[PDB]
């Protein structure tokens, strides 16, 4: 069932969302030690972490509802549009999560620049890895946006069931890629915490 | 020692997420049996 899958996709996004808050908590601690206020980018980061967390909370919340609704209709077997809506949802949630990764990455980049050499202890690989995964996810998001649009029209006429299945794959791979991204931001914070705390 | 039982939570969300992405791939690879 694509519906059950989408539930796992939702659920995964939630876990990633907690994981993410853990890193913001992480970066906030370091930021306090290394830094003399919201000067030079930081109050905006602070404010934008929030403006995105809140948008994502609200997105998980809309997804959880589309989910229950999809589940209630598994025996009515007409609900192509609900599944496609759920896909739209998950896409929107993935991107916002991305914005959030991007802020944390920036956070760490700022902090590392002040206290470590970016050519030492695994930081060159880290940059490249970060940078690749970023470009990879951007590509998967782009492709997902492209796939959504298409599905949404395939759904008018006869079946476009392959494109739903395809899209599931799209979303699935963007989440694995954010998950790497996450691992890399955990690594970075772990290095900074080691050095300065 | 907040940082070790932080380090606890992350490694043990990280190990939820892998074994969901587990399920999602091992549904995906049912889906390619439509395709």
């Amino acid at each position: 069932g694509i519906v059950q899958q989408q539930n796992n996709l939702l659920r995964a996004i939630e876990a990633q969302q907690h994981l993410l808050q853990l890193t913001v908590w992480g970066i906030k601690q370091l930021q306090a030690r290394i830094l003399s206020g919201g000067s030079g980018g930081w109050m905006e980061w602070d404010r934008e972490i929030n403006n995105y967390t809140s948008l994502i909370h609200s997105l998980i919340e809309e997804s959880q509802n589309q989910q229950e609704k999809n589940e209630q209709e598994l025996l009515g077997g007409s609900g192509g549009s609900g599944i496609v809506q759920q896909q739209n949802n998950l896409l929107r949630a993935i991107e916002a999560q991305q914005h959030l990764l991007q802020l944390t990455v920036w956070g760490i980049k700022q902090l590392q620049a002040r206290i470590l050499s970016g050519g030492s202890g695994g930081w060159m690989e880290w940059d490249r890895e970060i940078n690749n995964y970023t470009s990879l996810i951007h590509s998967l998001i782009e492709e997902s946006q492209n796939q959504q649009e298409k599905n949404e029209q395939e759904l008018l006429g006869g079946s476009g069931g392959s494109g739903i299945v395809q899209q599931q794959n799209n979303l699935l791979r963007a989440i694995e890629a954010q998950q790497h991204l996450l691992q890399l931001t955990v690594w970075g914070i772990k290095q900074l915490q080691a050095r300065i705390l | 020692x907040t940082w070790e039982a932080w380090d606890r939570a992350i490694a043990e969300y990280a190990a939820r997420i892998e074994a969901l992405i587990r399920a999602a791939q091992e549904q995906q690879e049912k889906n390619e049996a439509a395709l």
